[PDB]
């Protein structure tokens, strides 16, 4: 019953992330629903109890099965699991007729997404890093390609928000919401609106190459990056959370907010001034602002990033 | 039906049957028509249970299996209406497949 291990003896046979089907399709009709969690793009996210075990549940509609399709697919794409990319476990249907209910049952994290997190609790150096560090592990894993016999292609996540990792009970995160994920073998303006990057709110992004998709992603990152670092303390003193243009957008902004902001005045978030007291804040505020480069092609990789959030860790004698 | 065909591949003792109500143990393989294999418990070495009636799973295993012996393996052809219809499953089963299990019933509890 113990489900890490039910889930530990199917991969270990082998091919797909997740149980074996014929024990995915008796889940529906088991799980106790508990109450709604959140948000996910295209339905609701519950947390439910399966076997006396806190699983997440993600509740797409009929209407949007074509999401739910895409998005279990690419959940149970090969080599795809990893630490720093939220747990699949199952996907199933209930119900009837137009009340049908399509679920995408995945680990549950009780500290939620790094947006409820950073509203808890202040940080150290060492717990910004863990979480930066984990989250960017799980993008750089996302756009490399992993070439086996059964291959990984590279995969650009395109609704990156802080609502969509999760903080594990470790302090680590990991990446969810991947309903919107490209692989390279879509319409532009998709994902939300405030971490759109410039190209994507005035649809000069370049179809042409999948890079573009992954670049993207870059900037998207580099506006969490900003959210993590308020949080962090030093010299006593830290920032109360908030989302990115907090101060030139309202909330729920759309894309004629956005493009004013980034496309035409090509503002960025604003540095706090104690950053430039502290060598760390300093370099991860250089870190954004190189994620975040209005030319798409000046972005850092997620492997550079990840690269030097590695040398900031081990620089502070800090491990992972 | 022909929605559930059931060929013995090697015989069950004949007189063990599944009531409603009883826990099925099995081992099974299960295949696309193509011959591509989706799931295996043989290859996790875990035999797999469900209760006949709950519809725990798809119709026509609970239609073929009820009908097998302890001991009996059956090779169950199921078309799609009796399996995950026009829908399949995401990455797993496409839409309207016919699916092949090999299974054998290996103990009623
Ligand atoms: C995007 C984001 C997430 C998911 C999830 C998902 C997996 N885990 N998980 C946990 C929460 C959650 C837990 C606890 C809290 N609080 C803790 C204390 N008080 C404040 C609120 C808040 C939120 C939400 N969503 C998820 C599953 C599937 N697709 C997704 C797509």
């Amino acid at each position: 019953e113990s489900l890490r291990d039910l889930i530990e003896q199917s991969q270990s046979s082998g091919s797909g992330s997740g149980l074996p089907l014929l024990v995915q399709r008796t889940i529906a009709k088991q799980i106790q629903m508990v109450k709604q969690i959140g948000k996910g793009r295209y339905g609701e996210v519950w947390m439910g109890k399966w076997r006396g075990e806190k699983v997440a549940v993600k509740v797409f509609f009929t209407t949007e099965e074509a999401s739910w399709f895409r998005e279990t697919e690419i959940y149970q794409t090969v080599l795809m699991r990893h630490e720093n990319i939220l747990g699949f476990i199952a996907a199933d249907i209930k119900g009837t007729g137009s009340w049908t209910q399509l679920y995408l049952i995945t680990d549950y994290h009780e500290n939620g997404s790094l947006y409820d997190y950073l509203k808890s609790t202040t940080l150290d150096a060492k717990s910004m890093l863990k979480l930066a560090y984990s989250s960017v592990s799980g993008l750089c894993h996302l756009h490399t390609e992993i070439f086996s016999t059964q291959g990984k292609p590279a995969i650009a996540h395109r609704d990156l928000k802080s609502k969509n990792i999760l903080v594990k009970k470790n302090g680590t995160c990991c990446i969810a919401d991947l309903g919107l994920a490209v692989k390279f073998i879509p319409n532009t303006r998709v994902g939300t609106k405030r971490y759109m990057p410039p190209e994507v709110l005035d649809e000069s992004l370049n179809r042409n190459h999948f890079q573009s998709y992954i670049m993207a992603d870059m900037y998207s990152f580099g506006l969490i990056l900003w959210e993590v670092a308020r949080r962090c303390v030093s010299g006593g003193i830290v920032e109360e959370y908030q989302l990115p243009y907090h101060d030139l957008v309202p909330s729920d902004p759309s894309y004629e907010d956005m493009r004013e902001i980034v496309c035409i005045k090509k503002l960025r978030p604003s540095f706090p001034n104690r950053w430039s007291s502290d060598e760390c804040l300093r370099q991860m505020g250089k870190l954004m602002t190189e994620c975040w480069a209005h030319n798409p092609a000046s972005r850092l990789t997620a492997l550079r990033v990840k690269k030097t959030l590695a040398k900031m860790s081990e620089s502070q004698d800090i491990k992972l | 039906s022909m929605g559930v065909q059931v060929e013995t591949i090697s015989p069950g003792d004949g007189r063990t049957f599944p009531k409603r109500g009883q826990t099925c143990v099995v081992h099974y393989t299960g295949m696309l028509e193509d011959g591509k294999k989706f799931d295996s418990s043989r290859d996790r070495n875990k035999p797999f249970k469900f209760m006949l009636g709950k519809q725990e799973v798809i119709r026509g295993w609970e239609e073929g299996v009820a009908q097998m012996s302890v001991g009996q393996r059956a090779k169950l052809t199921i078309s799609p209406d009796y399996a995950y219809g026009a829908t399949g499953h995401p990455g797993i089963i496409p839409p309207h497949a016919t699916l092949v299990f090999d299974v054998e019933l290996l103990k009623l509890e």
